[PDB]
């Protein structure tokens, strides 16, 4: 039982950490996506701004 | 001179001269209002026109008014007879008691100390509060910051503040509320009456309120942090005696400046803010100071917009204070109160030669295993904490022990905890964390440390827990 | 550099000298409307902020005084103003009607009955652009304001004088605390207790007239509209109504409040508002700021909430009680509009969207839910077991994600938080409300079922209402719970328990 | 009435002076107020000028009359600052006298060629060991110091410009090297006790302290770095060897930001203008080392720069660091955690290298650096710390011991002997048999004990300036005598 | 043309990425108002009214037809940007061809899980 217990644990957290790294492929994608909005929100906030005066 | 008002948008009035033009910041009295109406001048737009900020309600004016320039910048009353008044951004009272008979007036626009003017020496100031004392020691004569979100302390904690050094202090005080609640001004000019620290009848108060409240509109919110800054700037120097000055809140400093910022036709920074915020902020920041003629004991709150420490207004601000204390909503959370973050508040006395050897190792050895635990929450999220090693467990249990010491009870918080305020002078606190740390108080619960004093208190509590249990 | 009055219509009546027969002081010809908004070339008398009324019935508010024209943004629909009409002075700083004639009305923005029962017979006018309260005129904020939602009463209570902020996702159930506190007056109000009667004010910013009908229906239902203001700036009315709105409700109640009368309002929604301010700010060329936002939309809601006050008793002793109401997007309190509030309010009820699904209706998500005032406006009975309530639930929650002791814990906290459920326009009396709370936090329901402490919540309160009226009203009039009291309730709480299976 | 040495303003505000007149000033030229006030003119357009006041604009009226000095800005330069406090323009704020400079220097110069360069080669001894072993900086570097607040960029600064004192008191003359402290947008009562501290040290006799604090109006604050960078420029080009601190650098941008805004430049990223990169780098492109042709002296550079939540993506955090050839990261968490300075050794880079470092340091730092890359790869076990095989288990326990070395306090560099001598014996080995929290003590006596007696051995190692085999063996013999006694 | 003349056409845009772009450019020196990642917000009429054309008349007008093949091109393969949603809006089907089925080397990559065709088996030769 201990050997099983041990193999069972390592293919587990194996598991766990690709599931991790699965997601935060996703994650990086969209904080990516999200940093270049808020850039480009507010350059065109400033822009917007500089227009009307 | 006597001026015209040509246009009125919002806050901002452009007024048109035809004898001389009146210079930046004078201030220019509207002709023809039940109430005083002033126009700081901001701008001289050529053809003899200039462009005005209204330090009070723009309703009901009409193009064509004629203005007169009083020929020199807002000037205030000054001298020891504002003590126990309350006075608006124009100096004039508004706490019902008759005008303000001074022979002193000062104009609220003035420049700093240079730079062969300042003072080098620092000296604790025990405040009394385990966890400011301890990890981020105050200085007689700098200045302090409260970096809070909304709702996290930062007024509860600086009338603890007040209530505890206000009183027992030699000198006189100033508290500049800048833009915050009008409930809260009343509740302190009560709170001091009630207290003795204001006194009605004789000439014996130690106090000089003043208030620019969140009704008042940007171009007053932006300029009672310079008539309170004017009167601590007079006891400071013609007095010759020692100050301190509260404000509450510095933000909205900036926030009214930003308010008008875009009417005054100014492209917009970063995040909305005018241009100008750093220098609109220094020059200010830069007349709280302790000189070689006197010195100020500035406290300021300082609202952090939804708890974002790099906000521009907050993130510049860091850079004036001589010790910031950050407010934290997450500890606040947890119902440590006061909420302050013990690895966020920094200072520039925390030193070996400063506070001494002991202290120093304390302090930093607090800092240390909060910050162990800190890494260590990672683990416990996924092992769960059996888990654990034993030089480790020691460490979570030590560490949520401190973090439990490190609260309090103010005498303030009586109304929302029950509990009774306390004081902690600097010995027992740092006996405390000495003996926390060193573990000689493995045995008794980390519940026996939440809100006490002292740490013979938590010794009593723990056995009143088990005497009750 | 082009001035708006430097047109060939205007410069040719200044070149052939003929501008002197026409009235360029008291009156003004519109040079060009467009988008709700006029451009007036004229009124060089005319004050900043003040009405004036066009040639065809419509009002506007002259916003801009510019060197050379005025901005003025039309009450109403421009589609009856064209460029040459005549626009006249009304001399008075916009101002609306006042009185207990509006009680039971549903007025519009500008105090015109909407309802169709007839004119409003007021007889005052206030300036809805006027000055709160100062520092001295007020006191601390003592009474207490029965919501007459447990949730609200017991961990969240409000005084008299006080601005909370309600505050959650779209469809939690804020204007369903809203119409709660509006009913639950009606006990007070049908009452001699001339001191504890509270007149409401409903703000209907920016919704469709089908709900603002359901609403009011719903208020006759409960006869609560005898007592009640209906302040109607829906969805189709221009953008300027939708602005001052909230401004003719604050100053309809600071007439009950400078009489020495109690009102509540409750600005649904605020953030609706804001957006009616930006356009009118962006259609008048004011340079944006933040998301648009002009740069003083903190000043536009501050000098809003500030006129919510306690006078002292040489000023009348009377009260406002604001209850602002914001709408988060995804639960993003942390936007820009609903952090410029909720740092101008004192207390806040959050409203939280997945406490509403798991089963908590109202959503209010206690811990993150503060009331500066806090006890300070609260009744001693409710004080007494909120105080052990309280604690227990801040207990509970550091251990939910789940011995012995603990597990007594966890099923107190359950069973508190099965007794802070509830309906709908049904609340209850302080003593009803503290009388449960004391059966469930003393433990006479440690052992009832979870699923069966709704329904014996209801079976009690109609249990004691049925049978020890006289032990509620003891504790009600004597405002605490008294020994004898207490024995009471306790007696009373084991003899249902144990005949209620 | 004259329109070609002379105007008249038409507009002022917000320290934007719109003047009538002056056909003839130049670009970048130095106008006088009638108010005694300076400025300089920055907009040329076809109607007006745009002068940015160096000062308060309450004493500019509109209608005054601006009178065009002729010049460029220019600061004076010379062994005559060294000592005092000038702001930034010169004029001394210490209250000392007057300066005394009889050369002047022009801020606005460009920066030397690609032929009068030579490979940066000198070691720039910092005094830490942190930094003078796995992140080194040579002379003719632009290494800079980015990181968050209250993180200890200016003690890296001040223990640079502190730790200098050991050559200046010396009699070698090519490695003495001259400090520079621009201290741009800080408190004045901050750059006192910085003085003080300095004095303290007795640091301030080769020291030029260039002040524009917050109060200063914006072209000061924009002006600071360039009349520092000249002030140095001048001990550059005279066979003398310079190092100058900019403190920070984010703050002159914003500065010239709020500049650009009031003058009504395009906007651009974050209201920055399209000139943010080329203004800091015409600045720290200034830092070189001539060849000998040329007098052989050079100029290094540290500009601070402040992060916002560590983001370095920012704009100007990276417009500098795609400038400079290094950069010495100082993380908070590491702070609080003992590890002081806070020196992240793992972002921390130079791309100058090892090129320049002593011999010695090279010798010991090479495998230094080895032995940490190791150790952070495997950190993270180090809680586990059991159930691992002796080799992670002895890569983590060598680790620890080689990080509680680079532990280091306020104000008290280390001659780089002294240094190589710690990190040899960490490092050979004659640590790993000791309890990391014991370490610290180990070093603090250890240094003592090697200073008092075997002076003679740091002095060869000093000169030589490499660890001979003979030295070599010495210095473990050293080791091993002394660990037996502790 | 050929529509319109009773015949058969196929056009094949590649890609319709890089017109947006182009059409962003030549906005913003226009000075127009940007919008959601800085494109206009004519942003979609523009490929609306280009791929409406793609039509397939009736008999009584030519029965000619034209087929269109727009080719967009979605950095890391978001689906969820901007103009991939203002297109997956405007055509009657779509052909998602994923990065890592390619790089498996199954080629063509079409990931039959997303990809539709809003007329499907309608004409499909029956033995298909
Ligand atoms: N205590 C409650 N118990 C059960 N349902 C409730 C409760 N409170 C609110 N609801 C339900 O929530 C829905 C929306 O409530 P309400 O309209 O009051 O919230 P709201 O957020 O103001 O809505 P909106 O924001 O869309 O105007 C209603 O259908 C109502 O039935
Ligand atoms: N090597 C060190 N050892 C111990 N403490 C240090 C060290 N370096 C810095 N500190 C501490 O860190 C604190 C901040 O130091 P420092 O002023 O150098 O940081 P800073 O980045 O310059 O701050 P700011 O960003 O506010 O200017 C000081 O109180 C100092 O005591
Ligand atoms: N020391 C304390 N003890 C108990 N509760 C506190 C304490 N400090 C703050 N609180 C709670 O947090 C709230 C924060 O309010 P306050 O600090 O007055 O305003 P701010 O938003 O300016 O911090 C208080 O109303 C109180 O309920
Ligand atoms: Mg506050
Ligand atoms: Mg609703
Ligand atoms: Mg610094």
């Amino acid at each position: 039982s201990t050997t099983s217990e041990q193999s069972a644990r390592m293919t587990a957290m194996d598991n766990a950490s690709k599931n991790a790294s699965e997601m935060i492929d996703k994650l990086t994608l969209t904080f990516n996506r999200t940093r270049q909005a808020v850039i480009t929100k507010e350059l065109i906030e400033i822009i917007s701004g500089a227009a009307a005066l | 001179t006597t001026g015209r008002i040509v246009a009125v948008i919002g806050a901002v009035v452009d007024v048109q001269f035809d004898e001389g033009l009146p210079p930046i910041l004078n201030a220019l009295e509207v002709q023809g209002r039940e109430t005083r109406l002033v126009l700081e001048v901001a701008q001289h737009l050529g053809e003899s026109t200039v462009r005005t900020i209204a330090m009070d309600g723009t309703e009901g004016l009409v193009r064509g008014q004629k203005v007169l320039d009083s020929g020199a910048p807002i000037r205030i009353p000054v001298g020891p007879e504002t003590l126990g008044r309350i006075m608006n951004v124009i100096g004039e009272p508004i706490d019902e008691r008759g005008p303000i008979k001074t022979k002193q007036f000062a104009a609220i626009h003035a420049e700093a100390p240079e730079f062969v003017e300042m003072s080098v020496e620092q000296e604790i100031l025990v405040t009394g509060i385990k966890v400011v004392d301890l990890l981020a020691p105050y200085a007689k004569g700098g200045k302090i910051g409260l970096f809070g979100g909304a709702g996290v302390g930062k007024t509860v904690l600086i009338m603890e503040l007040i209530n505890n050094v206000a009183k027992a202090h030699g000198g006189y005080s100033v508290f500049a509320g800048v833009g915050e609640r009008t409930r809260e001004g009343n509740d302190l000019y009560h709170e001091m009456i009630e207290s003795g620290v204001i006194n009605l009848k004789d000439a014996t108060s130690k106090v000089a309120l003043v208030y620019g409240q969140m009704n008042e509109p940007p171009g007053a919110r932006a300029r009672v942090a310079l008539t309170g800054l004017t009167v601590a700037e007079y006891f400071r120097d013609q007095e010759g005696q020692d100050v301190l000055l509260f404000i509450d809140n510095i933000f909205r400093f900036t926030q009214a400046g930003s308010e008008v910022s875009a009417l005054l036709g100014r492209i917009p920074s970063a995040v909305g803010y005018q241009p100008t915020l750093a220098t609109d902020m220094g020059t200010m920041q830069e007349r709280i100071t302790t000189t070689k003629k006197g010195s100020i004991t500035s406290v300021q709150a300082i609202y952090v917009p939804a708890d974002d420490l790099t906000d521009p207004a907050p993130a510049t601000t860091f850079a004036h204070l001589d010790a910031t204390t950050v407010l934290s909503r997450a500890i606040a959370e947890l119902g440590i109160y006061p909420a302050v973050d013990p690895l966020d508040s920094t200072s520039r006395i925390m030193d070996p030669n400063i506070v001494g050897s002991e202290h120093y190792d304390v302090a930093r050895g607090v800092q240390k295993i909060l910050q162990d635990y800190k890494s260590l929450q990672d683990i416990i999220a996924i092992l769960g904490m059996d888990e654990l090693s034993e030089e480790d467990k020691l460490t979570v249990s030590r560490a949520r022990k401190i973090q439990r010491f490190l609260s309090q009870p103010f005498q303030v918080a009586e109304v929302f905890t029950g509990h009774l305020g306390k004081l902690v002078p600097l010995k027992e606190t740092i006996k405390g964390f000495q003996q926390i740390l060193a573990g000689e108080y493995d045995h008794l619960p980390e519940q026996a440390f939440y809100m006490v004093g002292p740490i013979e208190e938590a010794v009593a509590k723990a056995d009143k827990l088990a005497e009750e249990h | 550099k082009t001035g708006t009055a430097e047109v060939s219509s205007i410069l040719e009546e200044r070149i052939l000298g003929a501008d002197t027969s026409v009235d360029l002081e008291e009156t003004g010809r519109v040079l060009s409307i467009g988008d709700g908004i006029a451009r007036v070339h004229g009124l060089r008398n005319v004050q900043a902020e003040e009405m004036v009324e066009f040639s065809s019935g419509l009002k506007g508010m002259s916003l801009n005084l510019e060197p050379d024209n005025v901005g003025v943004v039309v009450f109403g629909n421009d589609k009856l103003i064209k460029e040459g009409d005549i626009v006249k002075r009304t001399g008075a700083i916009v101002d609306v009607p006042v009185g207990e004639e509006l009680l039971g009305r549903v007025v519009d923005a500008l105090g015109n009955a909407i309802d169709g029962k007839g004119p409003i017979g007021s007889k005052a006018r206030r300036r809805v652009g006027l000055k709160a309260p100062g520092i001295i005129p007020r006191i601390s904020v003592r009474e207490p304001m029965q919501t007459g939602i447990k949730a609200v009463d017991s961990l969240v209570p409000i005084g008299r004088g006080q601005r909370e902020l309600i505050i959650g996702d779209r469809q939690t159930g804020k204007t369903s605390i809203a119409i709660d506190t509006i009913i639950n007056q009606k006990r007070f109000n049908d009452g001699t207790d001339e001191k504890k009667k509270l007149y409401c004010i409903y703000v209907a910013i920016g919704q469709k007239r089908s709900t603002v009908a359901q609403l009011v229906k719903r208020l006759t239902d409960a006869d609560a509209m005898k007592y009640t203001i209906v302040v109607s700036a829906t969805a189709s009315d221009a953008a300027p109504l939708q602005y001052l709105a909230p401004y003719s409700g604050c100053s309809m109640g600071e007439y009950f409040r400078d009489n020495g009368k109690h009102a509540l309002i409750i600005y649904d929604d605020l953030s609706k508002q804001a957006v009616a301010y930006r356009q009118m700010s962006l259609l008048l060329r004011r340079p944006p700021g933040r998301e648009a936002y002009p740069g003083d939309v903190f000043y536009l809601h501050s000098r809003l909430l500030e006129r919510a006050a306690k006078m002292n008793d040489a000023f009348g002793g009377g009260s406002l009680t604001a209850l602002p109401v914001i709408e988060t997007q995804a639960g993003d309190v942390s936007a820009y509009i609903p952090t410029n509030v909720i740092s101008i309010t004192d207390g806040q009820i959050f409203l939280e969207t997945e406490l509403f699904y798991k089963g908590i209706r109202p959503a209010i998500n206690v811990g993150l839910s503060v009331s500066r005032v806090g006890s300070a406006a609260q009744t001693r009975a409710m004080k007494q077991v909120a105080g052990t309530m309280k604690l227990e639930l801040a207990q509970y929650r550091e251990v939910a994600a789940f011995d012995a002791a603990t597990q007594q814990l966890l099923s107190r906290g359950v069973r508190l938080t099965e007794l802070l459920k509830q309906g709908q326009y049904s609340p209850m009396a302080i003593e009803e409300q503290v009388a449960v709370i004391y059966a469930g936090v003393r433990g006479y329901l440690d052992k009832l079922e979870p699923s069966k402490i709704t329904k014996f919540e209801n079976a009690f309160l109609s249990h004691v209402i049925s049978q020890h009226q006289a032990l509620l009203g003891k504790i009600r009039t004597d405002g605490k719970i008294s020994e004898e009291s207490d024995a009471k309730l306790k007696e009373i709480v084991t003899n249902f328990l144990a005949g209620f299976e």
